[PDB]
C-alpha cells in the first residue's frame, strides 16, 4: 500500500498527461523568450541613450565656444577704444 | 571567436587637435589562403563619403594569423567633431594573383552598437586619454 | 537493495533556467543605466540652459559695444 | 563710398539675436522631451518588474512525470 | 616764453599715423566680431538639431519597449491560463 | 558659377517612404562650348543596406535653368531614414565623352546649415511636402 | 621773395570734412614784364583724392597784395585726413602762354616745421580754424 500527495496511474486508457508534460516546456520556452526579449528591448534604449549623450556633449563643448568666443570678441573690442583714444 | 579580434586604441589629443587611432595586433583571425594562414592588413576608413585623405592602410604582415602592428594613425579634425562621423576598421587578406580576400570588419561610432559603441563613447568623453578595447570582427 | 525497508535514490541525471535569471538580472541593471542616463542628461540640460542666458548677456554687450563704435 | 558691405553687419547681428533665441527654444524643449522620457523610464520598470515577478510565480514547478 | 619745438617733429608723425590706424582697426574688429559670432551661434544651432534628432529617436525606442513589456505580459498570461490542465 | 536646385521632400505615410521631389534648377554652371548645357539630376539615398537606391532625371538640352518637374521614391520606413542621407548631384550629359560635374548637395543628420535644417523637418513633419532651394558646391 | 601766404584749415564736424582757406598772400615773386603778376592759388590733395581735387582761385589782376579770402570743402572723414597732405601752389596767369610758377606749399605729415605743426594742430583741435603764414618757394 502507498499514499501519494492528478494522481493516477492503472489500466491503459486516455492519457490526459502528456499534455501537462508538454504545456509546461510551452510556458519554460515562452519565459526564456520572455527574458531574452526584455534584455534586447533594454539594451538597445542602452545604445540610444548612449547615441544621445554624445549628442549633447558636442552641444555642449560647442556652446562652451560661443561664451568663450563672446569674451575674446569683448577683449578685442575693448582693445579697439582703449587704442583709439590714448594713441588718438 | 570565427574571424578573430582586432585591440584598437582610440585617442584625441588637444594639442594635436585630431584623433589618434591605433591597430596594435590581431588575434585568430580567419585563414583565407590555402597554405592555413593569411596574408593580414588593417585597413581605417573615417568618413561617411569623398574623402580626400581618410584612408589609412597598415602595413601588410608575412603569413601570420596573430599579427602585430603596433601602428597610430592621425586624422586631422575639428576640436571634437567626430560624433557625425565613425570610423570603419577592415581585415583583408592580401592575395598577390587576385582580388584581396576579406577577413571580418569593425565600425566604431554613433551608428555602431553594444560594445563599439561605447568604446566611441568613452574615447569623446576623457580628452587627451588613451582607451583601448577588443572587438569582434564582423557578426 | 532488493526488498529492503525504508530507502530512496536519485532519474540520475548526471538547466536552462540559469540565464533567466542572468537575463533578469542584466535587465534590471540596465534599467538602473537609463535612470542615470535621463536624470544626467537632464543635469547637462540645466547646465547648457544657464549657460544660454549667460551667452545672451555677453551677446548683447558686444552688439552695444559695435554700436557704440561704429556710429 | 561702396559701403554697402556695412548691411551684413545688421544682417549678421540680426541673425546672431535670432539663432541664440532658437537655441532657448531648442534647450526648454529639448528639457521638456526628457522629463517626459524620464517619467516613462519609471513607467517601464513597472512593467519590467512586474514581467520578473510574473516569470517567478510561473517558474516554479515540481509537477514532472520521470 | 617757454620753449621752441623739441622732439616735437617725429612725434607728431606718430600720432597721425596711428590715428589712420587705429580708427579703421576697429572698424576692422566690428567687422570681424559679427563673422565670429555667426560661425559659433550657427555651429552650436547644428549641434542643436543633431541632439534633438537623437533624442527624439530615442523616445520612439522607449515607446517600443514599454510596448514591447506589454506584448509580454500578454503571452505570459496566455500561458499561464493555457497551463491548467 | 555654381546655382540652386529646388528640391521638394516629405514623407508619404500610405505609400511608405520618401517622395524626393527634383522641380528646378537656377543659374547652372556651364559646361559646354556653346554656353548652355545638357544637365540633369541624379539622386543616392546613403546606401546602409546593399541594393539599387538610385534615381536619374531626364536629361534636358541645351539650358542652365533646367524644370525637371519630376519626383522619385525610396521604400524606406519613417525611423530609418535619421540614418540616412540623400546625395543630389547635377551632371552635364555628354554624348561621346563622360559626363561633367556641374554641382552638387548632400541632405542629411551630417550635413550643415540649411542642408540640415532642410531634412530635420521632415522627419519632425510628416505626410507634408517640404521645399526649399540648396546652393550646389563641389 | 617767392611770397608767403596766409592759409586757414579747418576740420567741420557737421559739415563732414577739411575747410582749407586761402586768405591773402604779401610779397609775392615778381613773374610778368611789368613788375606784377596775375596770380591765383591751385590747392592740390596728393594723397590719392580720386575724383576732383584740385581747386583754384580766382585769377587776380594786376596786384601786390592779392587777397582772395575763399574758402574750399573736402568732404573726408577726420581718421583719413592724417594719412593726407595738402600742396599749395601758387602760379602767374598769362595769356597766350603756360602760367609761371610762383611758389609752392606743402601741408601735411609728409611737411616739417611750420607747415608739419598747422597740420597737426587741426586734427588734434576738432571744429576749430588755424590759420598760418607759410613761405612759399620751389
Ligand atoms: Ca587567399
Ligand atoms: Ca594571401
Ligand atoms: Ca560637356
Ligand atoms: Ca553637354
Ligand atoms: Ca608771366
Ligand atoms: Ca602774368
Amino acid at each position: 500500500x502507498x499514499x501519494x500527495x492528478m494522481g493516477r496511474g492503472s489500466e491503459f486508457m486516455r492519457n490526459e498527461l502528456e499534455e501537462m508534460q508538454r504545456r509546461a516546456d510551452q510556458l519554460a520556452d515562452e519565459s526564456l523568450e520572455s527574458t531574452r526579449r526584455m534584455l534586447q528591448l533594454v539594451e538597445e534604449s542602452k545604445d540610444a541613450g548612449i547615441r544621445t549623450l554624445v549628442m549633447l556633449d558636442e552641444q555642449g563643448e560647442q556652446l562652451d565656444r560661443v561664451e568663450e568666443g563672446m569674451n575674446h570678441i569683448n577683449q578685442d573690442m575693448k582693445e579697439a577704444e582703449k587704442n583709439l583714444k590714448d594713441l588718438g | 571567436e570565427e574571424r578573430g579580434k582586432i585591440l584598437v586604441s582610440l585617442m584625441y589629443s588637444t594639442q594635436q587637435g585630431g584623433l589618434i587611432v591605433g591597430i596594435i595586433r590581431c588575434v585568430h583571425l580567419a585563414a583565407m589562403d590555402a597554405n592555413g594562414y593569411s596574408d593580414p592588413f588593417v585597413k581605417l576608413w573615417l568618413k561617411p563619403d569623398m574623402g580626400k585623405k581618410a584612408k589609412h592602410k597598415t602595413q601588410i604582415k608575412k603569413k601570420t594569423l596573430n599579427p602585430e602592428f603596433n601602428e597610430e594613425f592621425f586624422y586631422d579634425i575639428k576640436h571634437s567633431d567626430l560624433a557625425k562621423k565613425s570610423l570603419d576598421i577592415s581585415v583583408w587578406d592580401y592575395d598577390i594573383g587576385k582580388s584581396n580576400d576579406y577577413i571580418g570588419g569593425c565600425q566604431l561610432g554613433i551608428s555602431a552598437k553594444g560594445e563599439r559603441l561605447k568604446h566611441w563613447y568613452e574615447c569623446l568623453k576623457n580628452k587627451d586619454k588613451k582607451i583601448e578595447r577588443w572587438h569582434q570582427l564582423q557578426n | 537493495x532488493x526488498x529492503x525497508x525504508x530507502x530512496x535514490x536519485x532519474x540520475x541525471x548526471x538547466a536552462r533556467e540559469n540565464e533567466m535569471d542572468e537575463n533578469l538580472e542584466q535587465v534590471s541593471g540596465i534599467i538602473g543605466n537609463l535612470r542615470h542616463m535621463a536624470l544626467d542628461m537632464g543635469n547637462e540640460i540645466d547646465t547648457q540652459n544657464r549657460q544660454i542666458d549667460r551667452i545672451m548677456e555677453k551677446a548683447d554687450s558686444n552688439k552695444t559695444r559695435i554700436d557704440e563704435a561704429n556710429q
